[PDB]
This record gives structure tokens, C-alpha cells and sequence, in this order.
RNA sequence: CGUGGAGGUCAGUGACGAAGCCUAGACCGUAAGGUCGGGUCGAACGGCCUCUAGUGCAGAUCUUGGUGGUAGUAGCAAAUAUUCAAAUGAGAACUUUGAAGACUGAAGUGGGGAAAGGUUCCACGUCAACAGCAGUUGGACGUGGGUUAGUCGAUCCUAAGA
RNA sequence: GUCGAAUUUGGGUAUAGGGGCGAAAGACUAAUCGAACCAUCUAGUAGCUGGUUCCUGCCGAAGUUUCCCUCAGGAUAGCAG
RNA sequence: AUAUUGGCGAGAGACCGAUAGCGAACAAGUACAGUGAUGGAAAGAUGAAAAGAACUUUGAAAAGAGAGUGAAAAAGUACGUGAAAUUGUUGAAAGGGAAGGGCAUUUGAUCAGACA
């Protein structure tokens, strides 16, 4: 429970939910912006295609020093990826909201991602022995995902007594 | 048995968070090292090259 | 007022030796008082509690309920009557866990040691 | 107590370390090892004008 | 809203409507002034609260 | 003006919600600050007359803890080198078997020991953490098994010495 | 460079800090040597650097005089209450 | 009759309240470091009661979604409250080589008083 954000009529609705996932926040970001706001079969062919390396993922935030390609002219972008493990684990959360909603009864033709969130997990902190006897840190960067998706549904004016003498005075000479 | 060993798995989340071998894991570092904290470099001997 | 010099009204200490009290203190700890029919046939007012005597529960959300002591846990500070539980879907019951304070003795189980006690706090059995 | 911020062996590190000269504490292998010592400013150390 | 019967960021607590709950019928008050294991258990305590000769005189 | 604690008083406030915290709302002070509304919260707290002090922070290359930009960047390029099919498995560049190509080249990347370590040896189970990719694998995790002396050593003798 | 000896090396043993040891470089004596390491006296010594925490109102200065031989460190006069 | 920071047993405080107070409120002189003499931490708070989420479903699994326990899961062994730095999403706005501030007003949004 406590999503960043809930639907009204939680009955044409289905929530899923990731915590602690051990995959990088930044390529996790920018593969739920990917998604955001698709319809769901859409969505899921789509990373089956990324994961094919047919089409990317644009990289918006977090993308000083990327490798350009012409996969990214979809999306009108220079800088795009191919994040296989981030991917993997938003299909997972997709296919699993997907369910949710097979068992809720939705229509699964109607159903469009309205709500994707991630955020930063508790980092993972090893470390690494580094010349001069020192020692750095060496950490993991999980994210908490969270996703909803939702079936797709199809004056007094106060006047003054001249502005009103003007109204009166203009329908008598008027029809 | 189930039950202690859902209470086991709960308990180690913070070891494994920090990284550890294990439960017998229990390397310190230090705050500060005076050995690279320790430096003014004249003309002549230096402590590393 | 306290008078003895003997005697302490520090909160930290009377804490401290109320959770750090042994087996045979907490027994006196553990003191129920009886019903107004036991009351009027003996002529005491509270007794420690044990296994075999029966109680009515007159505090809490079980109150009005009646039943035999299953078992005195004095390791939790607590008793356990058979008949006052927690069930569940599968069949799993819970003894709920109650204290002598807010219970009252309604059936003494008698032997000679616990005759010799209510006739040494003053009572008059049979 | 008299020797509350007083029972550590510490010493300062000296002008020029890139950090503050406030003494800190020896040895090693341990989270103590470096940190600042015996000042009214430091986690642990003695306060100012300690009561009587 | 909920009494009378998109995404959104504003939700009610079942604590705070609790709350909302009692509070309304102190007013209303006001205004006025001026288990199956349980069953099976309990049935099984309900339910629970010449002749014949064979063979002779002889070893067979 | 503000803070911790203390004596007195308001027969002060409070589970119909104390303190704290958040606030696109309201008000009073020149100001230090004070007051009210809403949300959250779940048990204590304030006005006034006085007493008392470990009583007010932006800085001290201040102390302790936490967190950014750098940045998905620098980089994971010494030691010639890996490939095919099957099996297992949710998943195989990295595990097992087989098929191949190579290398150490007897001053070895072979076979034993001394110092040191202390179970790392071996079997079964087994992947949360660790093995800077991975992992079904492991010197990892869990449970056990294993070291047999009249003849090998110590033990005895003495050396420099104590 | 040297490579059969002023050779290389294991183990045991001896020498300990105002001391040792030195084919002598203030070399080495556990990453420490112009003085090993540890604890205490000890909150050691300041000519000096850095910092020093709420508001408002009113008043509001000082390099100019004589001196301790002159530096240093102090006295005194003036200015503000 | 006087002394007493050790030992044993007691009673108290205008003392401190988990970065404070003894180094140590907790398996603390512990873990860890050092050849050694010695040096020496961090670490308290679910709930009244574990009643610690049975059962269905998706997933290899961790887990998720329904459901349930409980006053409360805006208490889920990451657990009272839950600030800031820093971050995600949504809505609104601005942006031709910084931003921030002062005076004044326009525009958009929003709001209190006063209503006999
Ligand atoms: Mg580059
Ligand atoms: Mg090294
Ligand atoms: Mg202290
Ligand atoms: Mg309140
Ligand atoms: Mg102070
Ligand atoms: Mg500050
Ligand atoms: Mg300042
Ligand atoms: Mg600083
Ligand atoms: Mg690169
Ligand atoms: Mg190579
Ligand atoms: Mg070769
Ligand atoms: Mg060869
Ligand atoms: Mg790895
Ligand atoms: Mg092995
Ligand atoms: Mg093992
Ligand atoms: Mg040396
Ligand atoms: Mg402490
Ligand atoms: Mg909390
Ligand atoms: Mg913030």
C-alpha cells in the first residue's frame, strides 16, 4: 500500500509493485519514461522489440557521454539505449499488473499505463581496495517501481444597473 | 520451522545491504588514515612515489 | 506517606525489581481477588491464583466470561483460562492472555496448604 | 565525573594535513581511529567548564 | 465524496475516517439532544454434553 | 524576545485528541517572535508571578552522521585462446560430459614438504550476501564425515647461549 | 653489475633507546630515526592564526603628551561616560 | 572524636536523557587493530496482545494483487513519531551566454475580513 498515486474508481484499476530491485535507478528511470502513458500490449511489444535491439530506449536525464544512434529519430532524440535488465524487470512488473487486472475483470484491450514511479532504494554498499592503501566505495543503486493501470473510459454574471439599462435598452430597439 | 526461518531471512537484510561474507564479517574501517592524512611534501623524501 | 527509612519510592528501582522479580514473587504478584460469595463464605479478600481454581472475567473486551485456569504464565506475567481464546480461519487457536488483577476467583481449588493459608490470613473455611 | 571526555589517547595530526587540528584518536582497526578528541565542540569530549 | 457516491494524489485514511466517523455521531448526538471453528465447537460440546453367544465349550 | 529545569497560581489545556511535524490559508508586533485554521500524529503539555542555568550559531581547512553535482563518466586493455553439440536448469560466454584448438615444456602452470594458516580436506543439501560481468558453479552458505605408529617425528643429547 | 667466495640463504642465539649496531650513509633498529614504540605527569608552554550563537532604542571615541637609553614589553596625558 | 573515587548493603537529587549521561542503557572493556606494551567502537522504541498476513491468484523465486488480523498495516520483524539536504511522478509557470534580491504595477491562480 501508500503509492506515489491512486485511482479514482479503484475498480477499473490494477497496481503492481516492485521494492529493492537490484537494477540501476537512472536506466530505470529512463525505461518508465519510455512507457509512460502507452496503452499496455503496446508497451510490452515494444520492449520485447528493445530487448530485440529493433528499437531503443530514449535517453533524456541521465545521458552525459552516450553513443548516439539513428534508433532514436522515433522519439526525436539522438541518445538512446537498449537497458536489457531494466526492460526485464519493467515486463515483469507489466505482466504481473496485466494479471491483476485479468482477475479484477477489466478488459485487457482498454487497459493503458496511467501511473509509473521510480524512485531510489537503500543503496548497496561494497567496497574496493584502491592504491596508497585506500579504500573506496563501490555501490548499487536499486529502485522501488511502482505502476497503475486503467481501463480507458469514453455562471451567474453579476451586472450593474447601467450595464443592464444598456441590455434592456438594445433588445427593445432589437427583434 | 518455516516461521524461524522467514525471522532469519527478515533479520539478515542489513548485513546483506551492507555487503557482508557473513555473519562473521566484521572488518572495520577507519574514520581517517594518518598515512594519507599525514603529508607535507619539501624537497627530498616522499613517503610513496 | 512513606515512614521507614527501609523502604524506597524510587520509580527506576520499583520498576526494576517489578521486571526483574523472581518465580516465587511473582505469585504474589499474581494476586486475584475473590467473588462476593467467597468473600462472605471465608472472610479474605485476594488470593494468589492458581491452576485449578475458576475464574470470571470482569474487565476487557471478554469480560462476563468464565473458565478454568488453563495454565499461569508467570514468565509473561499472565494467566491462561481454557475456555477464553482467539480462533482463526484454520482452525488455529490462541490463548489470550489475561491478568489475575482484573479477574475474580469464583471456585477455589482447595488442598491442605491452601486451607492452612486462608486460615493463617485470618479466613474461617467450612 | 572528573575524567568524563579525559579517558582518550589522542594527539593532533599537526598543520598542513588538509584537516582540522583538533587531536584525534590512534591506533586502528576501528571506527574510533581518526576522529576528533577532548574538545567541548567534539562527539565525546569534555564539556566547557564541566560542573563542580 | 465517498458517503454520497483519473489519477490522484488525495486519499483517506481508514484511521481518519474512523475518526470522521465517531465524531459525526457525537454531533449527530448533539443535534439530536438539541467463527466457523467457533460453530463446529460449540456443536460438537452440544453433541457430547438375553445378549449373545458364540462358539461352544470346546477348543477349536 | 526565545529555551531546559524549580516554588506558587490559573480547582489552566487534553483520547469530542497533548507534544511534535507539514502547510498555494488567516492575524498581531519596527523586530526578536507570538496567535489562529487545515493535514498528519497518538500522550502528555501551557499562561502569569518568581527561582535557576550545560540557555539562542552560517562560518572555527570545527565534531559526528547523512546527501549531492561530477556520472551511468573514468574505467573493468600485463600473464598468446578459445570453439561445437548434448545434459542440467526459470535462466548457461563462465556448471558437467563428450568433441576440437592451444599452453605450462621436468630451473613446469607436475609430484611432495618446512614456516604459517586451522578444517580451507571430502560428501550431501544449496544461492539472500561474497567471487569489481555472470553463475545452476565455489576455498561461499547449511548439515555431517574424516587424521589409527615399539620401527616417521617430538620425547633423549649437547652447540652458541639461557 | 656480479656469479665459487670479504658469496647467497633457513633456523637458533646475543646486543635495547641520551642505548644498540654501523666496510661510516646521521645508515639501520617492525611503512616510525635531526633522537623507536606505549602509557602517565598533562587540559604542559601562545610572542601568534582561526572562531566566538537573540532583537530594538539612546549615547558614542581614539594614530597629536611626556616617560623607563633605544627594540620588545609597560607607565602617563588626551578623547567618551 | 578523624580519613575513605576500593569492597558489601541502603536512601536520595532544582543532575543527563541514547552525538547527552561512565568508554559501555544492548551477549562493552565486547567486536576489531597491534609482535608487544596497549589502543578501542558502533549499536535502545511493531502491537494491549504475535493475534507476525491463513486462503485464492500471477510469477522459477524474491515478491505483487485480492483477502484477512488488528483501533490502526498513514503499526508488516526495513516496524512510535518520521524534519532537512537530495530524488521520483503529477499539475502550473519561466527560460536567445547564470540564478537569486529591492521598489511599483499588469496578468493567471488563490483567499480572509466586513455583510445590516
Ligand atoms: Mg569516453
Ligand atoms: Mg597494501
Ligand atoms: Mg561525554
Ligand atoms: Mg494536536
Ligand atoms: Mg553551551
Ligand atoms: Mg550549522
Ligand atoms: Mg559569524
Ligand atoms: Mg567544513
Ligand atoms: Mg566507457
Ligand atoms: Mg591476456
Ligand atoms: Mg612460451
Ligand atoms: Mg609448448
Ligand atoms: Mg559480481
Ligand atoms: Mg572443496
Ligand atoms: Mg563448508
Ligand atoms: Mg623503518
Ligand atoms: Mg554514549
Ligand atoms: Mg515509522
Ligand atoms: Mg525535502
Amino acid at each position: 500500500a501508500r503509492y506515489g498515486a491512486t485511482s479514482t474508481n479503484p475498480a477499473k484499476s490494477a497496481s503492481a509493485r516492485g521494492s529493492y530491485l537490484r537494477v540501476s535507478f537512472k536506466n530505470t528511470r529512463e525505461t518508465a519514461q519510455a512507457i509512460n502513458g502507452w496503452e499496455l500490449t503496446k508497451a510490452q511489444k515494444y520492449l520485447e522489440q528493445v530487448l530485440d535491439h529493433q528499437r531503443a530506449i530514449p535517453f533524456r536525464r541521465f545521458n552525459s557521454s552516450i553513443g548516439r544512434t539513428a534508433q532514436g529519430k522515433e522519439f526525436g532524440v539522438t541518445k538512446a539505449r537498449w537497458p536489457a535488465k531494466s526492460v526485464k524487470f519493467v515486463q515483469g512488473l507489466l505482466q504481473n499488473a496485466a494479471a491483476n487486472a485479468e482477475a479484477k475483470g477489466l478488459d485487457a484491450t482498454k487497459l493503458y499505463v496511467s501511473h509509473i514511479q521510480v524512485n531510489q532504494a537503500p543503496k548497496q554498499r561494497r567496497r574496493t581496495y584502491r592504491a596508497h592503501g585506500r579504500i573506496n566505495k563501490y555501490e548499487s543503486s536499486p529502485s522501488h517501481i511502482e505502476l497503475v493501470v486503467t481501463e480507458k473510459e469514453e455562471k451567474v454574471v453579476r451586472l450593474t444597473s447601467r450595464q443592464r439599462g444598456r441590455i434592456a435598452a438594445q433588445k427593445r430597439i432589437a427583434a | 520451522r518455516s516461521k524461524a526461518d522467514r525471522m532469519a531471512k527478515m533479520e539478515r537484510r542489513e548485513r546483506n545491504r551492507h555487503a557482508k561474507q557473513g555473519e562473521s564479517d566484521r572488518h572495520n574501517a577507519v574514520s581517517l588514515s594518518k598515512h594519507l592524512f599525514s603529508g607535507k611534501r619539501g624537497v627530498g623524501k616522499t613517503d610513496f612515489r | 506517606a512513606k515512614q521507614s527509612l527501609d523502604v524506597s519510592s524510587d520509580r527506576r528501582k520499583a520498576r526494576k525489581a517489578y521486571f526483574t522479580a523472581p518465580s516465587s514473587q511473582r505469585r504474589v504478584l499474581l494476586s486475584a481477588p475473590l467473588s462476593k460469595e467467597l468473600r462472605a463464605q471465608y472472610g479474605i479478600k485476594a488470593l494468589p491464583i492458581r491452576r485449578d481454581d475458576e475464574v470470571l472475567v470482569v474487565r476487557g473486551s471478554k469480560k462476563g466470561q468464565e473458565g478454568k485456569i488453563s495454565s499461569v504464565y508467570r514468565l509473561k506475567f499472565a494467566v491462561q483460562v481454557d475456555k477464553v481464546t482467539k480462533e482463526k480461519v484454520n482452525g488455529a487457536s490462541v490463548p489470550i492472555n489475561l491478568h489475575p488483577s482484573k479477574l475474580v476467583i469464583t471456585k477455589l481449588h482447595l488442598d491442605k496448604d491452601r486451607k492452612a493459608l486462608i486460615q493463617r490470613k485470618g479466613g474461617k473455611l467450612e | 565525573s572528573e575524567k568524563a571526555g579525559h579517558q582518550t589517547s589522542a594527539e593532533s595530526w599537526g598543520t598542513g594535513r588538509a584537516v582540522a587540528r583538533i587531536p584525534r584518536v590512534g591506533g586502528g582497526g576501528t571506527g574510533r581511529s581518526g576522529q576528533g578528541a577532548f574538545g567541548n565542540m567534539c562527539r565525546g569530549g569534555r564539556m566547557f567548564a564541566p560542573t563542580k | 465524496q465517498n458517503k454520497k457516491n483519473s489519477i490522484t494524489t488525495r486519499t483517506l485514511s481508514k484511521k481518519r475516517a474512523k475518526k470522521i466517523e465517531r465524531n459525526l455521531k457525537y454531533a449527530t448526538q448533539r443535534k439530536l439532544l438539541v467463527s466457523s471453528l467457533t460453530l463446529v465447537k460449540e456443536a460438537l460440546w452440544s453433541v457430547i454434553d438375553q445378549g449373545t453367544t458364540l462358539g461352544g465349550p470346546f477348543f477349536p
